[PDB]
């Protein structure tokens, strides 16, 4: 048997790394008013999404 | 670096005689040419292709 030598080493290394983000916003608002000198109307209106 | 004093390896030529032809070796001229003549001819071409 022939030995020989061979006294060796080697490394490797990977590595990924990720982020993502994505962001959405609305609103919304509505009023009216409605007059009458004996009526007086209001509505309003609201919204939001996220 | 220690166990490379009390334990190198082979690592490179002495590039003026790194290696001998192993027909120089040879009993006899006819089988060392016959070896040399494949070599060139044949095993050489096809290592040097692998």
């Amino acid at each position: 048997v022939d030995v020989q030598q061979n006294d060796s080493a080697t490394y490797t290394n990977v590595s990924g790394n990720t982020i993502s983000e994505y962001q959405r916003s609305l609103a919304t608002s509505v009023a009216i008013e409605g007059r009458y000198n004996f009526f007086s109307g209001s509505l309003s209106t609201d919204f939001d999404s996220n | 670096v220690d166990s490379v004093s009390a334990s190198p390896d082979f690592v490179d030529f002495v590039p003026t005689i790194p290696m001998q032809e192993i027909w120089t070796l040879c009993s006899s001229e006819a089988q060392a040419e016959a070896m040399r003549k494949h070599y060139d001819d044949v095993w050489a071409p096809a290592q040097s292709e692998k």
